[PDB]
């Protein structure tokens, strides 16, 4: 694997860090109710992450997600390398990257 | 013919924390974005003024579809069948039933979001759950501004099921419940006190936002220049231009006001007055 | 090394719009309507006001300019009162001053005065033979020196007195003045040379000062 | 008939130093900010102006759910779930719990000191030796008279008769802010512009002004009086009372002018007396 | 019922120089600040008053908490643990550690001098070792009365015989600011304008005001007079004596005005004996 | 590489360094039994940062979190980059730097 | 290059001076064995510069504490043109620049 196919790897486990983040922050939020939702969570990500328009908004809301998500140990790991990865690529490349991450995700069983 | 109401009106100076945002954190903030000059002003929804004149037409009598209830916050339809013949809302502000007599009307009131004449600058107000004990809803912080606010509205009177409804609507805006907000500790009353009323037969208005502030952060408020200067230019036919509150007396005190065409509107100091006349000339023009 | 005793600076806090600065008349004429008894008081002088030089003849107030007099400080009682958070008005601005503070007069070696008039004397020789002969009426020893200049010229300076309609031309130099000992230099500080103290003119400051305005 | 009184109430002159910022450092910072013509003016919040009222209806007697235990210093709760019809605080103040919610009666808005926050920083040191934490600290205090606008929906009430006591707690405010040992500052008014009317439509608020940036004396705003005189502000349904009472008589023309017409009492239980008689006959109680 | 005690009270006139604002430099400058009329007054804080009362409650021989040395200047306390029921300090002034606090039943406001601040100074040579040399530095003084108002809440009081004490200190007040105090200027009360009702609200606040800036007599404000003649100050509960009287009773039309039939009496002494009478005789002692 | 790119990255060095002094400031200030925060902080930075609206306010909030934060060593070796940098730069992007550098600061603590 | 940046680098030297000088003022304030606070100093300088209310406040105090830094020769060089920039700009701007250079100030020692 090439370095640019490592951090692209990485990006992705840390996208589906911080969304397992908010999924639960979601449901101890929602612990009410038969069962929060699950599909409902992840098309809400879906029409967010379509909504932005540029790089800066999408690069403000993919910040404001990742901090969200929580400790997200695969960014502890790759301070520099993800840091640079997302400063640099443009916008809408890790937006396809963040929606495989998304498409690619297992819940908690 | 097709006559058009149009109108700018300027609220009062007071503390406002009207329109607020999602929720956040512990701090409330107000709905704000830029505005002019790329300073940051506050807003209030068109939505929220809107929910005050239908609380105004239910509070006087009249028939509304929806009620509010007042006491459980709830929002009842007397008839799942929208009416806008027999109803005051649904022949004003029209309706959309898209579940699934037209299920969709398009309202004879065209409202803009209320800007705030001032820049929003910092203004946030500490709160306190108080006592001893101390808990997560304790330590809260609530945004609010010290301006005026100003916002513009366009009815399409033949539009209307009833012509006769429009009087309503004026007396609504003249005497306009409290608009959406914290009333408990930031009471903002939204009752004009300076209007700028054209009742026209054709869709052009130019009289959108004709108030414009001096020394940015002050009570005082004047009608813009690009205002002044429609009126003597030519256009804004000043037979149609009803101007009305406590701008009169600074029209007044301009120099060469009596020459100058500003002079041949209807302009009144006391609003009552004011009204009283549009609705003479209203009923005369819409035959009621 | 030596503080005065019965005469003190009472310094102002001095903001408003920017300053002619040739005042005299002007800040004088609004601290007298402000102050009626300023006007009657004999032993008074107002400090040049220090703040950096502007476009024009004018001059700008800076946080650090602030409006000072130098009084017997047993006739503090008779001005505080007028001054002491009150608004004179120079022209069409308002300037506002807060509570003064005291500022004892020091002694210094080498004393500094912007402007020195004397009425009838013009050239340099006549100037400097009544400047010694006013040392010699309250009894100070020293040399007198003239402020000059890039090009070495001994420095005059106009003062105009709007009186009425008709506006006024009165003219002086500004000396340097050394070779005191603390209790003479004290006493010159007090006293003053030539006329006009409450004019902006006429009062002594150490010599940085001097080299200061030697600078430009 | 929906029946709604407001009303503008200005204080008495002294040293205050009542609601404060964020507490930390060495200054307790007033709560400020700007005002008309741009100055900074110091603020007193509305809800503690609400606490006030509140701890006035307790300490009358009247049945109240929240309790101020004035030895914890905490606030108890009567009854877990809110009854309006019952207790007083929850019919006028409202609540909230997140029938669990209602909007309240009385709605107040911030108050405002008249004259601009110049300066006027206190010295806080304690006594000698030991300079721990409490040594050397710094309190702001502003020599003013604050005012402040409140309006109340009569109708709103569960029980109509319950206006009464409102107002007379507006009239005999209990202590409002902190600082009551150091700067004991009463709330009562001093002079009051109240509107009893059956219209949303209010144009009374922060009707005074100062005549001089730095002195006691208060005035009614002229644009106040342009809104009597004009034609607006039905006189009938106007009652001013206090101090200002002596300064609006000495104007020139009073007689003739629609001033005069309004209901002016210079003794505010009078007026008081005579407004609650009006509510009382259009309430029927 | 709630009974509370109100009073202005005016010192008499002398040279003062007391709680000097910070040291800087060597000049030694009063606590002054804007005051009605836009001029500047000199002012002391209420913190020395409150230190003044509690070291004549502790020199009286009342038990109380915290006791002053006099020669260490080191504040000891009898107990840690603060009880009111027992201690005059804790009952009175309240106590907070940081029932671990308590308000304290009196409430005072800050002194403000009489006549605007004359901007008089003082030339002092203070001692110095270096080869026994004497520094010239400043000292302010004001030739001024002083008037502070102070708010007593009788039913929060512990024990309710405790007011008599209270009223006793307000009258003999010890030397206030100690060190501080260059002058000795007695601040007793020279005239009182009591109040003992049962309302929150007072109107009583700073009652007192000057015929001229330079005069060493004091008359009562025109607001007090018109708010005592409108009849909202019920004249039953209105206790004047000290000066003032003398002044008052040479006013023209008093037998016919209000203030007449108001609790007057030349002597303080009298005023004071009449007062906690009634104050006995209401709060059953 | 590229100077941009070292500076964005010391710069998200600072802003790390300043979250540590902040949280350790906040972990000298609660005692007890009471649990000192470690994760909510981060919430209420979050918060906080979100509230923000034009540039004075934002920039006013950063540097008094820097201040706040104590001493610092990569501040301290570059003044004049990171000076240059927040005062110029939208706030926006410092924004976004600001919050890629909370969502990374854990691997310290 | 731009002189205005020019000019912000040298306010931020001159205050770090201007501090210096304070907190070694400070360092001959105290006495005797009790060690001589410096994180304390920095904290008390910051909530002084919060304690202001616009235009007066803070500009007296900025001007106040620039004169206490005592002799500052780059002041000396730099009188005229940076009291320029104080009596114009915003003073916010110049609380954002003071919290700077109070945050990259420590190497001076």
């Amino acid at each position: 694997n090439s370095e640019e196919d490592k951090q692209y790897l990485i990006f992705i486990k840390v996208f589906q860090q911080a969304m397992k983040g908010n999924f639960a922050k979601i449901y101890a939020k929602t612990e009410e109710g038969k069962d929060p939702p699950i599909k409902k969570k992840v098309e809400r990500l879906r029409a967010e992450l379509n909504y932005c328009y540029d790089e800066l908004s999408f690069k403000e809301y993919l910040s404001d997600f990742l901090v969200r998500g929580g400790l997200n140990k695969y960014f502890n790991e790759h301070q520099e390398e993800i840091a640079l990865l997302i400063k640099k690529s443009p916008w809408q490349e890790i937006r396809i990257w963040s929606l495989l991450a998304i498409a690619s995700y297992k819940p908690k069983d | 013919p097709n006559y058009y109401l149009y109108g700018t009106v300027l609220t009062r100076y007071g503390l406002a924390s009207l329109n607020h945002d999602i929720r956040r954190g512990n701090k409330t903030i107000l709905q704000k974005g830029y505005w002019n000059n790329g300073k940051i002003h506050s807003f209030v929804g068109s939505s929220a003024i809107r929910w005050a004149l239908r609380f105004y037409l239910q509070k006087q009598g009249y028939l509304v579809n929806r009620v509010w209830d007042e006491e459980e916050h709830i929002n009842r339809l007397t008839s799942e069948d929208f009416d806008p013949e027999k109803f005051y809302d649904d022949d004003i502000f029209g309706f959309a039933l898209l579940e699934s007599t037209p299920n969709q009307r398009m309202g004879a009131l065209g409202m803009n979001m209320a800007v705030s004449l001032t820049p929003y600058d910092g203004a946030v107000k500490l709160g306190a759950k108080s006592g001893r004990e101390k808990d997560s809803t304790s330590l809260h912080f609530t945004e609010y501004h010290a301006t005026r606010y100003q916002y513009y509205f366009g009815i399409d009177a033949t539009h209307l099921k009833d012509f006769s409804r429009i009087l309503p609507m004026i007396d609504g805006i003249m005497n306009l419940p409290k608009v959406g907000g914290s009333s408990n500790i930031f009471n903002y009353p939204f009752c004009p006190d300076s209007l700028v009323f054209q009742w026209t037969n054709h869709f052009a208005s130019y009289i959108s936002y004709c108030f414009e502030y001096c020394d940015p952060k002050s009570k005082e408020a004047k009608l813009s220049q690009e205002f002044i200067d429609e009126v003597e230019c030519g256009q804004i036919d000043p037979s149609k231009l009803w101007i009305g509150g406590t701008i009169v007396k600074d029209l007044q005190q301009l120099d060469n006001f009596e020459s100058s065409p500003l002079n041949k509107a209807h302009i009144y100091r006391n609003r009552n007055e004011m009204i009283e006349a549009l609705k003479t000339v209203i009923k005369r023009d819409l035959g009621l | 090394l030596i503080q005065s005793e019965e005469y003190v600076d009472l310094t102002f806090k001095l903001r408003g719009a920017p300053i002619p600065l040739d005042n005299g008349y002007l800040t004088y004429a609004a601290l007298s309507r402000i102050c009626p008894p300023l006007h009657e008081l004999k032993s008074i002088g107002i400090h040049p006001i220090a703040g950096i030089p502007t476009r024009n003849n004018l001059l700008e107030l800076t946080a650090q300019s602030r409006l000072k007099i130098r009084i017997y400080h047993q006739q503090i009682p008779l001005i505080y009162p007028y001054l002491a958070g009150q608004a004179f008005h120079i022209g069409q601005n308002f300037y506002q001053l807060d509570i003064p503070d005291y500022k004892p007069l020091i002694s210094s070696e080498s004393v500094y005065s912007r402007l020195v008039i004397i009425k009838g004397f013009q050239d340099s020789t006549n100037f400097i033979e009544a400047v010694q002969r006013q040392m010699d009426n309250l009894g100070i020893q020293g040399k007198i020196e003239l402020l000059t200049r890039q090009d070495g010229t001994p420095q005059r300076r106009q003062l105009t007195i709007n009186k009425e309609g008709k506006q006024f031309k009165v003219r002086g130099f500004g000396v340097k003045i050394s070779e005191l000992n603390p209790e003479d230099s004290l006493t010159l500080q007090e006293q003053g040379i030539g006329g006009k103290r409450k004019m902006m003119c006429g009062i002594f400051v150490p010599a940085t000062r001097s080299k200061e305005e030697e600078e430009t």
